[PDB]
RNA sequence: UGAAACUCAAAGGAAUUGACGGGGGCCCGCACAAGCGGUGGAGCAUGUGGUUUAAUUCGAAGCAACGCGAAGAACCUUACCAGGCCUUGACAUGCUAGGGAACCCGGGUGAAAGCCUGGGGUGCCCCGCGAGGGGAGCCCUAGCACAGGUGCUGCAUGGCCGUCGUCAGCUCGUGCCGUGAGGUGUUGGGUUAAGUCCCGCAACGAGCGCAACCCCCGCCGUUAGUUGCCAGCGGUUCGGCCGGGCACUCUAACGGGACUGCCCGCGAAAGCGGGAGGAAGGAGGGGACGACGUCUGGUCAGCAUGGCCCUUACGGCCUGGGCGACACACGUGCUACAAUGCCCACUACAAAGCGAUGCCACCCGGCAACGGGGAGCUAAUCGCAAAAAGGUGGGCCCAGUUCGGAUUGGGGUCUGCAACCCGACCCCAUGAAGCCGGAAUCGCUAGUAAUCGCGGAUCAGCCAUGCCGCGGUGAAUACG
């Protein structure tokens, strides 16, 4: 259960409580963000790309 | 009391007593043994055991290897021993 | 207190409004 | 496995974005996600041109789409053919106003993504690796640099016990916030694995 | 808890207020534990699903706003030792 | 403190008597960084040093400070096979600190049912040369003396 | 005086770079000491070892695994178990033998999945006034070629991360020394947070690390004002509300200021002590950053990727169970054992954030959770909002208590298709252990520990006492 699982993701089932959020880079169910479409990982490789627009290394 | 984790591995009661009695050599010194952790686990080569035990005195880690699981154990033992005989004679230089 | 539902100290520990801390 | 990204470790520094524009909640996602769509369309289709990096614009309904490049030529085309054939399957996908665009780069041996993917090919090529990477190194330092830092990593000549091979000349402080460093990475997948590399161009101060 | 509607599937519903009608049988097989043992169905044997097996549970008056699940138990246990 | 010295902060001095003796004792009471709680029990065991025994509870607590500060202590050192109980002075700071604790300490274990008082009274005691906190510096200078024979290990 | 059998792939000498010493010298770090608060005992929450189970998926393993992967396990997630189903597949590209396409709705059936099934009818390049027609959007069936696999190996791997360690180190070039490994430099004296810097020197330089360049905070300047303001007057329904103003406060962008630069003192210099001015001095405090390398560290289960393995099954859909089981054992944490406290009622002072099928003012029903109505706000202009400890004054009077709130009975609310297993909250009743904790053991040097509340991610809801942030009050001590 791997790839199928991402597609079952994306046409909305029965109920809308079986909504989840998986990420779009990788399968991920686990801490994707809301705001990006991405998990944790995705999200950072990404943002050190410099391909997430105005996104920068915190630093307070 | 005393903790045994088989790792990535089906272990048994029968072993895990026998580990438990291995490790009663070290009742020989007297001195209190505080929550000892053995640790079985596989490896290409062969087996290999930690223990990691707290004492009044100290704590005492160490690693066996070896092929035959029970050698592994008796080393891992060889090797406390010597570090349980090392942390109750150490300061005795005091002249 | 803190683990007591039914007081003041209790209700803001665990964040909700009753009779023991109203709104 | 420690080091921070140079690039990254720079974004508003030294370096700057190459998705730039402005959103908020609502559509953040769905812009992002098409960028990522444009840059596998195009990174794939566009391998053989050479380049480095893909700046990305946004109004409404508006993308700029800008590429640099090494040879133009394989974009561009005949009377400029191709560069139309793409700004087309672009706006196919975009749904929205595209324009594909051709930026040249100047010594494309003094670009971080460039000159590591040809060690990159170089080694899916069977070559010795430690004398790969003195070369691409060897390369920067005569077209010029403040200094240079090559990285290949995995079965090096298909050893069956991992190793990872290092060079560098000049200068490459990483630990220092204006330094003009360009870093790229490619990828070799040999008959018997995957092999990083990864280079770094010292540019200068600013 | 559940405070307004009173929940039964409409599946096994519908199965109770048939053979009750026409002449009442047993042996209702069900895998639905969230359903209520509604007082139509007191006395029936339902066999509810635990998950590897259908056990089944005379009805009786006794247990009413009860879930049919709460009878067929999902774990075996026996002990320790 | 491998390094240099390690500073001893001065103290802001108090909104009441103007001396910084009483903040660190009010500090010395504070529990839970709370120090307006630690303030009025001062004082309130100050209505009550005046109250009872009238008297400048400015003096009878500077003078109960004076009644614990201990002169003369035991700090251990291993020697071969035995641990010695050696004896040496104690430091003016650690005098004062020492003093402080003690009071406090000892204070919190009378019977009396509010802090204020326990405070009031375990200092009015100590004044006279009575209390907990006085005992414990008899008892730490007994300690010392009778090891006066290891005051050559001394450093 | 002096063998042999047998046996071994060596036994050795000197020197080298390390590692180590219950060897030495010097020197750092909450390493110890000084000190304040904990853990280990209690009840409960949470992970893990076990055992249990049809299954209790999987990884993580001394420090560096154990509130770790999980920044949201009822279904979903979900990788496991039981049963019911599908094969060219839930999914990619391509080729064909029939039909058709597209699309929207029931039915019969079933737990659902699936199986079986009654409908309407395709623009289009089009011989067309016609039957009809060709193509190809797109669907199906048949057939392949294939897909798919959270199956195995983190010792075949990329990538990213933990760690020694913010420790002061690690090296190269040429030269010199040694047959050589290798030395030198890099050592030495002195100083620094520092291979920091000074002075020596068969060495002279160079690089990767230190520092600096970036962010936050502290002071001042400018630019700027639908936030702030009787600072100013006027009005003032009394709300900075209107007029009016940018002085304030602020907000957020760009500057300035700190340099051991100045005085004394010492030194050969680097630099140390002391002083002045300054909002700030000796790295002003916090952050981001973490060398060559180590741990055959960690992850094939985020992703990628070699190789091995399965192809009506190790693939795929579903209903249900499980991942929450409980004799036990450990780890992290919550709330406590009370009077420096507990309870009630009135009354103050933040910061950072977050809000459109969201944040809900206010009105009403309700003891309440909540439920009705209902205004504002794409938000410095509305809302979450109450901050809490504190302040006031009243009760409690040392009692297992007006301490503590576990456990259980019963009654309700909300999310959700559904709260048996398994949600959170509210109300009534129940008020367990616990009187400060053995051996042992953790954190913290100042706006820190302790204590107090607030926000956020993830998210229907939530098992968050977790995590990441934010301000409030605010200590103790450091001989060494
Ligand atoms: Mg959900
Ligand atoms: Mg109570
Ligand atoms: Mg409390
Ligand atoms: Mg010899
Ligand atoms: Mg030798
Ligand atoms: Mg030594
Ligand atoms: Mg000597
Ligand atoms: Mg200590
Ligand atoms: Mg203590
Ligand atoms: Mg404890
Ligand atoms: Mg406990
Ligand atoms: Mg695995
Ligand atoms: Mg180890
Ligand atoms: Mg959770
Ligand atoms: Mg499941
Ligand atoms: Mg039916
Ligand atoms: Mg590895
Ligand atoms: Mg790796
Ligand atoms: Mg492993
Ligand atoms: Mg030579
Ligand atoms: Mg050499
Ligand atoms: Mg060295
Ligand atoms: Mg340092
Ligand atoms: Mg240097
Ligand atoms: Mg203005
Ligand atoms: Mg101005
Ligand atoms: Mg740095
Ligand atoms: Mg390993
Ligand atoms: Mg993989
Ligand atoms: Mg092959
Ligand atoms: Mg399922
Ligand atoms: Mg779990
Ligand atoms: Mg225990
Ligand atoms: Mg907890
Ligand atoms: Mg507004
Ligand atoms: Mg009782
Ligand atoms: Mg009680
Ligand atoms: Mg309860
Ligand atoms: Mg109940
Ligand atoms: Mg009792
Ligand atoms: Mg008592
Ligand atoms: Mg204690
Ligand atoms: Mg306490
Ligand atoms: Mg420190
Ligand atoms: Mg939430
Ligand atoms: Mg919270
Ligand atoms: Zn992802």
């Amino acid at each position: 259960a791997r790839k199928a699982l991402i597609e079952k993701a994306k046409r909305t089932p029965k109920f809308k409580v079986r909504a989840y959020t998986r990420c779009v880079r990788c399968g991920r169910a686990r801490s994707v963000y809301r705001f990006f479409g991405l998990c944790r990982i995705c999200l950072r490789e990404l943002a050190h790309k410099g391909q997430l627009p105005g996104v920068r290394k915190a630093s307070w | 009391t005393m903790n045994i984790t088989s790792k990535q591995m089906e272990i048994t009661p029968a072993i895990r007593q026998h580990v438990a009695d291995r490790l009663a050599k070290l009742e020989k010194w007297q001195t209190h043994l505080i929550n000892p952790h053995i640790i079985l686990s596989k490896e290409p080569q062969g087996f290999v055991a930690d223990a990691t035990i707290n004492t009044p005195n100290g704590v005492l880690v160490a690693s066996g290897k070896h092929e035959d699981m029970y050698t592994a154990i008796n080393e891992l033992i060889n090797k406390l021993e010597r570090q349980l005989n090392k942390l109750q004679h150490k300061g005795e230089a005091r002249r | 207190g803190k683990g007591d539902r039914r007081t003041r100290r209790g209700k803001i520990w665990r964040g909700t409004y009753g009779k023991y801390r109203p709104r | 496995g420690n080091k921070i990204h140079p690039i990254g470790f720079r974004l508003g520094i030294t370096r700057d974005w190459e998705s730039r524009w402005y959103a908020g909640k609502k559509q953040y996602r769905h812009l992002l996600l098409e960028d990522q769509r444009i840059r596998g369309l195009l990174e794939k289709e566009l391998y053989s041109a050479g380049l480095a990096r893909v700046d990305i614009e946004r109004a409404a309904d508006n993308v700029a789409v800008t590429v640099h490049v090494a040879k133009p030529g394989v974009v561009i085309g005949r009377g400029g053919e191709r560069i139309r054939v793409l700004r087309e399957e672009l706006a196919k996908l975009t749904g929205k106003n595209v324009a594909l665009n051709v930026q040249e780069v100047q010594n494309p041996n003094l670009s971080a993504p460039l000159v590591a993917q040809r060690v990159a090919e170089q080694i899916e090529r069977r070559f010795a690796v430690r004398r790969a990477i003195k070369q691409a190194v060897q390369r920067v330092m005569e077209s010029g640099a403040k200094g240079a830092k090559v990285i290949v990593s995995g079965r090096i000549g298909g050893a069956e016990q991992a190793r990872t091979e290092w060079a560098a000349q000049g200068r490459v402080p990483l630990h220092t916030l204006r330094a003009n460093i360009d870093y790229g990475f490619a990828l070799a997948r040999t008959t018997y694995g995957v092999l990083g590399v990864k280079a770094y161009i010292f540019l200068g101060e600013v | 808890s559940l405070k307004k509607g009173v929940f039964v599937d409409d599946h096994l519903l519908e199965k109770v207020l048939e053979l009750n009608a026409k002449g009442e049988k047993r042996l209702i097989k069900t895998w639905s534990r969230r359903s209520t043992i509604v007082p139509e169905m007191v006395g029936h044997t339902i066999a509810v699903y635990n998950g590897k097996q259908h056990v089944p549970v005379y009805i009786t008056e006794n247990m009413v706003g009860h879930k049919l699940g709460e009878f067929a138990p999902t774990r075996t246990y026996r002990g320790h030792g | 403190a491998r390094r240099r010295r390690a500073e001893v902060r001065q103290l802001q001095p108090d909104l009441v008597y103007g001396d910084v003796l009483v903040t660190a004792f009010i500090n010395k009471i504070m529990r839970d960084g709370k120090k307006n709680l630690a303030a009025r029990i001062f004082y309130d065991a100050c209505k009550i040093i005046q109250e009872k025994t009238g008297q400048e509870p400015l003096k009878v607590f500077k003078q109960a400070v004076e009644n614990v500060k201990p002169r003369m202590e035991v700090r251990s050192r291993r020697v071969g096979g035995a641990n010695y109980q050696v004896p040496m002075e104690v430091s003016p700071r650690r005098q004062q600190s020492l003093a402080l604790r003690w009071l406090v300490q000892a204070a919190n274990q009378r019977p009396e049912r509010r802090a204020a008082v326990r405070i009031a009274h375990e200092l009015m005691d100590a004044a006279e040369g009575k209390g907990g906190a006085v005992k414990k510096k008899e008892d730490v200078e007994r300690m010392a003396e009778a090891n006066r024979a290891y005051a050559h290990y001394r450093w």
